């Protein structure tokens, strides 16, 4: 909670998970990041950018390929297409 | 009572999930709550209630010692009661 | 030929250039028409964006954003509003007269907005299928324009408009089961009549 509550005054706090041996849970394929744009580039997507201004958040997210496909991080290759 | 599936986005409240926790959102009315994985309650509210609301999660004022103020309107020093 | 016009006829109808009317109730924000398709420069993103707007009411207030020139001018709740000035402002115009906000934004491109819901875009003959999104190529084909962003005609809109959201995680929209007569007209034939 005290991450969070210094992060929402202004002042965010980086990599403090690190040593302290205990990272929120999260599903497989993502861990705990600090501050990952909530506009997260997904599989399915239009390639368009400067619309999400949007402040920063923080949460659990792929690697940094591996885009999002219907809740799991999977190889950019991968995508596939729907009908 | 019936059980719909997500995302979804009725009546101005999208309901939707963020970096794999899940979220609602209320801009229209002024508010976003989200849930994390282990379960942890979360709202951020507009400034538009400023010394107005009062429930569990105290006024938006700037004190933070009076915001005990019962459904009544009462300053209580517990915690517990209120 | 002559300069077609996109329009939104209602809450959630769309006609096309060439010419399609089609249903497609949504609530998320969507690609109207833009210029960065498949293999141009990407010059005009006009996009639109309706909130509670699934089932028309007195709810369903408009946003529109509309992205020309690396600029952000954008309009909803009866006024239009700058966020980012565009290089060249020569081409800037803003014409409110009567019930409309004429605007034009170039050469060939031109906004008009009731103040209300409708949003009637005019392009000239300079793009002649330079443009996609939700009112299609702009070709003269008229039964062309729901070639998703997939690349592929579909048959059933409710599954093309899906295809130009912008937010690729908010809630798609549902496929309605089809009638003749709406939710309140549903079973309520007396209405129906006085309605028609
Ligand atoms: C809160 O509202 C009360 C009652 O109107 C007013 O007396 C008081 O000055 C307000 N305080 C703040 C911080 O706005
Ligand atoms: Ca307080
Ligand atoms: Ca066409």
């Amino acid at each position: 909670e005290y991450a969070r509550t210094c992060a929402q005054e202004g002042m965010v706090l980086y990599g403090w998970t690190d040593h302290s041996a205990c990272s929120p849970v999260c599903p497989a394929g993502m861990e705990y990041r600090q501050c990952v744009s909530p506009c997260a580039r997904t599989c399915q997507s239009l390639h368009i950018n400067e619309m999400c201004q949007e402040r920063c958040v923080d949460g659990c997210s792929c690697p940094e390929g591996q885009l999002l496909d219907e809740g799991l991080c999977v190889e950019s290759t991968e995508c596939p297409c729907v009908h | 009572d019936q059980r719909v599936s997500m995302p979804y986005a009725s009546k101005g409240l999208y309901l939707e999930t963020e970096a794999g926790y899940y979220k609602l959102s209320g801009e229209a009315y002024g508010f976003v709550a989200r849930i994390d994985g282990s379960g942890n309650f979360q709202v951020l509210l507009s400034d538009r209630y400023f010394n107005k609301t009062c429930g569990l999660c105290g006024n938006f004022n700037i004190f933070a010692e009076d915001d005990f103020m019962t459904q009544e309107g009462t300053l209580t020093s517990d915690p517990y009661d209120f | 030929v002559c300069d077609a016009t996109c329009s939104t006829i209602g809450m959630a109808h769309y006609l096309t250039f060439d010419g399609l009317k089609y249903l497609f109730p949504g609530e998320c924000q969507y690609v109207l028409v833009q210029d960065y398709c498949g293999s141009n420069p990407g010059t005009f993103r006009i996009l639109v964006g309706n909130k509670g707007c699934s089932h028309p009411s007195v709810k369903c207030k408009k946003r529109v954003t509309i992205l020309v020139e690396g600029g952000e001018i954008e309009l909803f709740d009866g006024e239009v509003n700058v966020k980012r000035p565009m290089k060249d402002e020569t081409h800037f115009e803003v014409v409110e007269s009567g019930r409309y906000i004429i605007l034009l934004l170039g050469k060939a491109l031109s906004v008009v907005w009731d103040r209300h819901l409708s949003i009637s875009v005019v392009l000239k003959q300079t793009y002649q299928e330079k443009v996609c999104g939700l009112c299609g190529n702009f070709d003269g084909i008229q039964n062309n324009d729901l070639t998703s962003s997939n690349l592929q005609v579909e048959e059933d809109p409710v599954d093309f408009g899906n295809s130009w959201k912008v937010s690729s995680q908010c809630a798609d929209t549902r496929k309605v089961p089809l009638d003749s007569s709406p939710a309140t007209c549903h079973n309520n034939i007396m209405k129906q009549t006085m309605v028609d």
